[PDB]
């Protein structure tokens, strides 16, 4: 699993791979890991699909009840603090690594990493799931806060790709979603048109010189590709 | 005769008598007055002291519920404190669970549903007091009155107690669009001095409290210099 929210000025972008593996076999190829809690408050879901789905629905329900009775919008804080309590109460039973991101009119674009333990850390940008670990360096280098909505999406896609290209667990479609003052813009980059992949990168075209013919010279040439040669 | 013994019982006319009765306990109690401004909100309450020997801040009728919201009870004080103790439990559930200061609009409705639950079942009796919830959360400055029935209603200006009638005439003379939280303290306190019977209740003081841009939208007793 690879997930990440980043905040731009107005709002946030979540981005995710779309692969749920039972280890080494890909059970689903096109999972939505971005899960609507309210209109403008999406959570990303890393770890056991079961447990994040059961928590996403349990919270999306309380935010619904809340949103009705207060007769106003939900603050993203509220979504993250509900999600912290439920991730924390059960922290031993479940295996859930959440990112609550969203927009409320008060604070604007808020992102909360709720990792395993049930910590809850308001940030500029959060990385979750197996394929997080690849991005951390990639962010430290190429991330540059104060991006436009357009760039933050184009970036997150680029990022989720760099991760799912190295991680086995992660792969498939790169679902994003931008949550700001305007109406939520989801888009689903299919793998065939992903911004980065090792297969199409010219770095990795030229094969490693492993096979190598029976020669009369220590001079490495290329691989042996014909039995005639 | 049986139509009025419990709250679980409508009369033939269709009204709960035990709730109207608890409502009579509010209208024989010490007069409270409040005023919602643009700046914030002010609650004054006359405390009628029985004995000359009471301390200053004895039978405190005004209680902080959260940072931004305080109740001012008018009616049976002890009952009112059970309301406050609840309102608090709700206001802190809002901070614990939902990570936000309770909205004033909610806190009033949460307190109404509490005071109402005691007008339904036979076991309970209705609450003897009105509560005046004064919040200043993200919904702006808000003033609300939960009466024994559980009937919330938002007010600009409000009067409760035995002077309610005359104290409401004097609240109508004010312009609520204009007045600040600093004027209001003086005028509400001026009202409670004017309406209070001098021959019946010799020993009394005027506990005032506000929440406004002055006090950092924090609900507190005003200092004893602003009161007159």
């Amino acid at each position: 699993t690879t997930i990440l929210a980043v905040s731009y000025n107005g709002g946030v972008v979540l981005a995710a791979d779309s692969r749920t593996s039972s280890g080494t076999y890909v059970v689903n190829r096109a999972s939505n890991k971005l899960t609507k809690l309210t209109k403008k408050i999406y959570c990303c879901r890393s770890g056991s699909a079961a447990d994040t789905q059961a928590l996403a629905e349990r919270v999306s329900n309380y935010l619904g009840s809340y949103q009705t009775d207060i007769g106003a919008g939900v603050n993203v804080a509220t979504a993250a603090n509900l999600f912290q309590k439920m991730c924390y109460m059960n922290r031993w039973n479940i295996s859930a690594g959440i990112i609550v991101a969203g927009y409320d009119p008060i604070n604007g674009g808020s992102v909360y990493s709720i990792p395993s333990g049930g910590s809850c850390v308001k940030l500029d940008y959060a990385l979750g799931g197996s394929g997080s670990i690849f991005l951390y360096s990639f962010f430290d280098a190429n991330y540059k806060p104060g991006m436009s909505k357009s760039e933050c999406v184009a970036f997150c896609q680029r990022a989720v790709a760099h991760a799912y290209s190295r991680d086995g667990s992660s792969g498939g479609l790169i679902r994003t979603i931008t949550l700001d003052a305007d109406e939520p813009e989801d888009q689903t980059i299919p793998w065939n048109r992903s911004p980065y992949c090792m297969e199409k990168d010219p770095k990795y075209v030229t094969q490693a010189t492993q096979n190598q013919p029976f020669s009369s010279s220590a001079k490495i040439t290329g691989n042996r590709m014909s039995s005639t040669g | 005769s049986g139509h009025d013994q419990s709250t679980d019982v409508f009369s033939a006319e269709g009204r709960v008598f035990q709730v109207e009765y608890a409502g009579k306990a509010v209208d024989n109690s010490s007069t409270a007055v409040a005023a919602c401004c643009k700046d914030g909100v002010v609650v004054a309450v006359e405390k009628v002291h029985t004995s000359r020997m009471l301390e200053k801040g004895s039978n405190n009728r005004i209680h902080a519920v959260d940072r931004q919201a305080g109740i001012c009870i008018c009616g049976l004080l002890p009952d009112g404190r059970a309301i406050v103790s609840r309102a608090r439990q709700e206001a802190e559930n809002s901070r614990d669970i939902f990570a936000t200061p309770i909205r004033g609009s909610v806190l009033a409705n949460r307190v109404g549903e509490f005071m109402h639950a005691y007008t339904t079942h036979f076991a309970y009796r209705p609450f003897g007091c009105s509560a005046i919830i004064a919040s200043y959360a993200d919904d702006g400055p808000q003033l609300f009155v939960s009466d024994p029935s559980g009937t919330v209603a938002g007010y600009y200006g409000v009067a409760l107690g035995k002077a309610k009638t005359v104290a409401k005439s004097e609240l109508e003379k004010l312009d609520f669009s204009s007045l600040t939280c600093d004027e209001a303290v003086g005028k509400l306190a001026s009202i409670l001095h004017e309406v209070h019977d001098k021959q019946k209740d010799k020993l009394y003081e005027v506990e005032v409290a506000w929440v406004c841009d002055k006090s950092d939208r924090k609900f507190v007793h005003v200092p004893a210099d602003m009161v007159p």
